RNA sequence: UCUCAGGAUAGCAAGAGCAAGUACGCAGUUUUAUUAGGUAAAGCGAAUGAUUAGAGGACUCGGGGUUCCAAGAAUCUCGACCUAUUCUCAAACUUUAAAUUGGUAAGAGCCGCGGAGUUUACUUAAAUGAACUCUCGGGAAGAAUGCAGUGCUCUUAGUGGGCCAUUUUUGGUAAGCAGAACUGGCGAUGAGGGAUGAACCUAACGUUGAGAUAAGGCGCCCAAAUGCACGCUCAUCAGAUACCAC
RNA sequence: CUGUUAAACCAUAACGCAGGCGUCCUAAGUGUAGCUCAGUGAGAACGGAAAUCUCACGUAGAACAAAAGGGUAAAAGCUACAUUGAUUUUGAUUUUCAGUAGGAAUACAAACCGCGAAAGCGUGGCCUAUCGAUCCUUUAACUUUACAAGUUUUAAGCUAGAGGUGUCAGAAAAGUUACCACAGGGAUAACUGGCUUGUGGCAGCCAAGAGUUCAUAUCGACGUUGCUUUUUGAUCCUUCGAUGUCGGCUCUUCCUAUCAUUGUGAAGCAGAAUUCACAACGUGUCGGAUUGUUCACCCGCUAAUAGGGAACGUGAGCUGGGUUUAG
RNA sequence: GUUGUCGGCCAUACUAAGGUGAAAACACCGGAUCCCAUUCGAACUCCGAAGUUAAGCGCCUUAAGGCUGGGUUAGUACUAAGGUGGGGGACCGCUUGGGAAGUCCCAGUGUCGAUAGCCU
């Protein structure tokens, strides 16, 4: 047995193929590597803003508060 | 101009006389419609796309392209590529620069000789 | 390459620069940093802890979280013809601002400023900018200096 | 036997210096860059014959010490050995190896050392009064021929081994700004402190 | 490895820091009615000769170390692993410090 | 992956579809703005490692020979220490430091320590901060160029022994040898040219006529100059050209 | 796992270079404080090259378990003291990446602590290596079950450690076959042919020298440019649904790096003999011992007893001694 | 103009041998009962006020060493794209782009602060 070991020839020509994908920009972005506490405060300061339309049964429990 | 630095030896680029211009206009002229290509003729065309840019002739679109004036972009794009004729002069050495005797390169003022071979 | 670990090949890259040797560098530790702040990212070697990959030493990425220590970022790592998001976390140390935002804002501002003042007058103010365009013509009256090739000589 | 140089006459290879990653690197035939008298004054030997090595290859040490000891008898035979200062300015850094079942490992052990020459480096080096620098001349041809391919022979307009044009060289002796040691010589700039300058003595 | 015999660290039932007594882990026996040991015999009945493979090849020289860890207030138990040794030594606090001032 | 003639697995490929094909969007392109890098080179009278030449030296660290007379002093010879230099070098050295190249950006999801809000172990002595909401002020569209390849789903074939060229490369004396990098190509590919011939040169193919070409040619085999002008060459072994046959 | 090959982001091959891992450490972890190490000059009983004590100078040239590279000076080094953060919950992130697992390490949020006045620092060793699934067993912690109802004893579970797979994504595994067999392979050895030419063979260049005198009549050291493919090696292109694999015999033809014969040039050519060179194969280049022999060695004649090629010329031309089935 | 305190940059700040020193500060300086501290009140700590710019420290001096910036070096070395370019080759060179580093030259030699002060 004998064998070409590591090649990279084609493979770059076969990513360029269809284009380089890159994702969306998204306005609103997921919560991964963000910290607990801040994470609380955001919950705590949306539940409370008045500014901000909750559902029905929230709006209750927030003007009850 | 930093563009055409990696085509250099596989084109041939100059600085065309007005008179070059125009005669490509008239004998090569071909324009994209609605993305079809269409021979220029009438000015009806110029007046179609570019009508409201201020283009409403053949004239006119030489006058933007030589002046390069406000729009030349649209001007141009207008324009079909420019499909030409086999050089009625032979080239002289594809594999030099014009510089060496080749044809490779800005012919500065000499593209319209090449121009003229091909027309 | 038979090995591969986390500071593989990292030799030149990390080592301090010239005469940098035990720089403490109070200025980072001051240095604000706000959710949407733009990164560059860059690697000292005498701070071991909050080390990022040698691949994203010197890269540009977009702040996401700020914690007590360390500010996360955002990179891309291009992958089989494909970008893939990375949330980087980096201890205060190996991170530094970009100028690539603080241009923008000061440009806009006073771009901004010149429309509005023209908007005033009628006169319509663009702010696009142009390229190196073709030399205007002109009128040269100078002294000739006249130059001739000179003879091949031997320097030994 | 020796591999014939035609072997490694092109420089195929990255350097392989003797390091402490080299063990058993044997020595080079030639130890000895100079010959004649050593002890002259710039003075004594104003001009330079130099070979000059036009290609670009790998001389063996062996062909070294003989193109040297060549030119060696020549002059001091023909001349006096009074009369030259002998220079070898390459040295022989890069090893060479030999692989001595099948290829299932290739690298070699040490075989021998080269120098590492490049088209305009200069090979030899010699200084001699003008009466003589014709012998010159004529012996560095010689052992132009104990040498790989094309060399060729050149005379300096410099001085000795000097980096100064004879002109300069004289300007600076009458001027009292030249201080001589051995081949070398020193010159005088107005940057240095003047508890050197002969003058607060 | 020297490992002191008391220690302090975290009781859960105690909710703070509790002096244990350290010793090391002990596997005990495989009690004769496990599962396991009965389908091994009942499959090892009649013929077949051996059935369940017998590990032939064995590469380590190292055991990793359980600290068995009991709490002396509310004597709860807990198990740490620590990394390879080839030797452990347990001991007294007090042979420790004597060591050390020898030292 | 008991895996090396095989399998899966991504990648490459086809068909069927979804979505407003944010064009203030997109890009194997530049430009502009902010930025990375330690390779080439160079450098070793600069660190690390090698390493030749001669001289000096109040002050020196020891050896030897000299001499005298005597044990000391005077003095030749060595090196080590500076003194000012000097020869040649490093892929597992480096101060300096390119070309080619890598990040991130070039606005309505913009800018402005102007406002009013919301936060029950978020931040601060601090309505301090922070993050989000509704407000206030300003903002010709914020580079060139191109868009007959918008993004995403779903199902799935084949493939998983490669090979060559330019340039760069490692082992090897070397090989039509064995290995690697970028772009191609050959395989999967015909046409004209290199007489000839996989990977060279032109050039990419539906059936057909005209014209003008590329590469290469125009004494005959052979379409087309025994054209028109220059320089050089006589071989009793002339010469006749890229990859190519030394 | 480190530094190189690797060509300034990353990535990149070879039974490519130079090395390192299956451990070691209750401190060599963690914290506070103070101190500044290697080395150099001058100085002090025994004291001597080298023991301790001093001062001045010391960019780091020392030290930091382990290999390398990087990192560190009121410290990461040295000294002293204190303490178990080598701890409790989860989840995420980076490296390799099928962007699975596993190994490492990082950043958070909840705790419970240690050191310090305090800020602060501690989820192990300055950083980059030091490691291991399903089933089974064992352990820790838990108002899980034994399915008519209960109480026991016993037995099953859920979460998480340890017992291990080093062929390290993890089968329980010794030989022989010339008595041999099948599927295939020119993806791969043994013969020819091809590339290469180190090794072999054959030529030159320089000229130190040898030639009593004189480098080059005849040679040629130290070096160096080539040629050849009758050595050997290297490679693996063609042939594994077969190109019959040594030698001799027989016969034909070609090469010239000519052994002899022809005509010459040269000499350290008196003659004789010999040596060097040129045109040159036109013709010739033999008989036996021993050996299967190619070769080798001997006995002889001879003008001479040249060296080679032709699938290492020549098995539907022989022969079958050698080589390599089965005794 | 000058000072202490805490500083951002970290030699244009460092190194060597010198000159100079208003004021106020800073220091050297005096002393060990007290908190504290060592083999030693040297240091660390505490309490002070007889002296003194001699130290430290500010500012300047050296055809100074170093460091910083420009010049030469040099369109040299290296390098991007093209080549049916040359050469037996090693290699060199033609067309279109980028473009270094040491010797030797010349200049510079700390800068930006918040706070409280001295110079009436
Ligand atoms: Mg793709
Ligand atoms: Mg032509
Ligand atoms: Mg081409
Ligand atoms: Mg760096
Ligand atoms: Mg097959
Ligand atoms: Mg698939
Ligand atoms: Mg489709
Ligand atoms: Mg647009
Ligand atoms: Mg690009
Ligand atoms: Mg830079
Ligand atoms: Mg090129
Ligand atoms: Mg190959
Ligand atoms: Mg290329
Ligand atoms: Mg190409
Ligand atoms: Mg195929
Ligand atoms: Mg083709
Ligand atoms: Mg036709
Ligand atoms: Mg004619
Ligand atoms: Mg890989
Ligand atoms: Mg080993
Ligand atoms: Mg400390
Ligand atoms: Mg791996
Ligand atoms: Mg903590
Ligand atoms: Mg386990
Ligand atoms: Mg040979
Ligand atoms: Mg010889
Ligand atoms: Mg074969
Ligand atoms: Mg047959
Ligand atoms: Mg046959
Ligand atoms: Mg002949
Ligand atoms: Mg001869
Ligand atoms: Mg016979
Ligand atoms: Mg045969
Ligand atoms: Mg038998
Ligand atoms: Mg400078
Ligand atoms: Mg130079
Ligand atoms: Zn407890």
């Amino acid at each position: 047995a004998k064998s070409k070991n590591s090649t990279n020839k084609n493979q770059i020509s076969k990513s360029h193929r269809n284009g380089i994908k890159k994702p969306k920009d998204h306005r609103h972005i997921s919560t991964k590597g963000v910290n607990p506490r801040f994470l609380r405060n955001r919950r705590r300061a949306i539940k409370n803003d008045p500014s901000i339309k909750k559902s029905k049964n929230l709006e209750k429990k927030v003007n009850k508060e | 101009l930093n563009m055409i630095k990696r085509v250099l030896p596989f084109i041939t680029f100059g600085y065309p006389t007005r008179n070059t211009i125009s005669k490509l206009i008239y004998k090569r002229g071909f324009a994209k419609v609605n993305g079809q290509r269409i021979p220029l003729t009438d000015n009806t065309i110029v007046e179609k796309s570019l009508g409201k840019f201020g283009i409403t002739c053949v004239e006119d679109l030489i006058h933007e392209i030589t002046t390069v004036g406000p729009h030349f972009k649209e001007a141009n794009n207008f324009l079909w590529p420019f499909k030409l004729d086999t050089p009625r002069g032979g080239f002289r050495n594809k594999r030099h620069a014009y510089h060496q005797g080749g044809d490779w390169g800005n012919r500065e003022v000499y593209i319209n000789d090449l121009v003229k071979a091909m027309l | 390459t038979h090995s591969y670990g986390y500071r593989r090949q990292t030799r030149k890259k990390f080592a301090k620069a010239y005469k940098t040797k035990g720089h403490v560098r109070i200025s980072r530790y001051l240095t604000t940093y706000k959710v949407g702040e733009y990164v560059d990212i860059m690697v000292d070697g005498s701070q071991h802890k909050g080390m990022p990959y040698k691949l994203y030493h010197g890269r540009t990425g977009k702040v996401f979280n700020v914690n007590p220590r360390s500010i996360g970022v955002i990179v891309h790592r291009i992958v089989n013809g494909r970008y893939i998001e990375k949330r980087l976390h980096v201890k205060i140390e190996h991170v530094r601002p970009s100028n690539v935002k603080t241009a923008l804002s000061k440009r806009y501002q006073a771009n901004d400023q010149a429309k509005a003042e023209g908007n005033k007058a009628g006169k319509r103010v663009s702010t696009k900018r142009n390229p190196g365009q073709p030399l205007e013509a002109v009128q040269v009256q100078g002294a000739v200096n006249f130059q001739h090739p000179k003879v091949f000589r031997e320097i030994f | 036997g020796r591999r014939p140089a035609r072997c490694y006459r092109q420089p195929k290879g990255k350097p392989y210096p003797k390091s402490r990653y080299n063990r058993g690197v044997p020595d080079a035939r030639i130890r000895i860059y100079d010959s004649g008298r050593k002890k002259a004054t710039v003075e004594e030997f104003p001009y330079v014959v130099h070979i000059v090595s036009d290609e670009k290859e790998q001389i063996t040490s062996e062909a070294l010490e003989a193109a040297r000891i060549a030119a060696n008898k020549n002059l001091i035979k023909f001349i006096s050995k009074d009369a030259f200062h002998l220079r070898c300015r390459v040295h022989p850094w890069h090893v060479l190896r030999i692989n001595k079942s099948g290829m299932r490992g290739a690298f070699g052990k040490a075989l021998g050392k080269a120098a590492r020459v490049d088209i305009g480096s200069i090979l030899f080096s010699v200084r001699v009064k003008e009466p003589h620098v014709k012998y010159a001349i004529d012996a560095l041809t010689r052992a132009k021929a104990k040498f790989p391919g094309r060399q060729k022979v050149v005379t300096s307009q410099k001085w000795g081994f000097t980096k100064l044009t004879r002109a300069q060289y004289s300007r600076l002796r009458n001027q009292k700004k030249l201080v001589t040691d051995g081949s070398n010589v020193k010159v005088i700039g107005e940057r240095g402190p003047l508890s050197r300058l002969e003058l607060f003595r | 490895v020297q490992v002191p015999k008391t220690r302090k660290t975290y009781c859960k039932k105690c909710n703070s820091h509790t002096n244990h007594k350290v010793s090391q882990y002990k596997k005990s026996k495989e009690s004769t009615h496990a599962q396991g040991r009965r389908r091994y015999d009942m499959k090892q009945s009649g013929f077949g000769g051996q059935t369940k493979p017998i590990f032939r090849k064995k590469a380590k020289t190292t055991k990793k170390v359980a600290l068995k860890f009991d709490c002396t207030t509310c004597k709860t138990k807990r198990v740490i692993p620590i990394k390879r040794c080839k030797t452990i030594v347990f001991m007294d606090i007090t042979q420790i410090k004597k060591a050390k001032v020898n030292k």
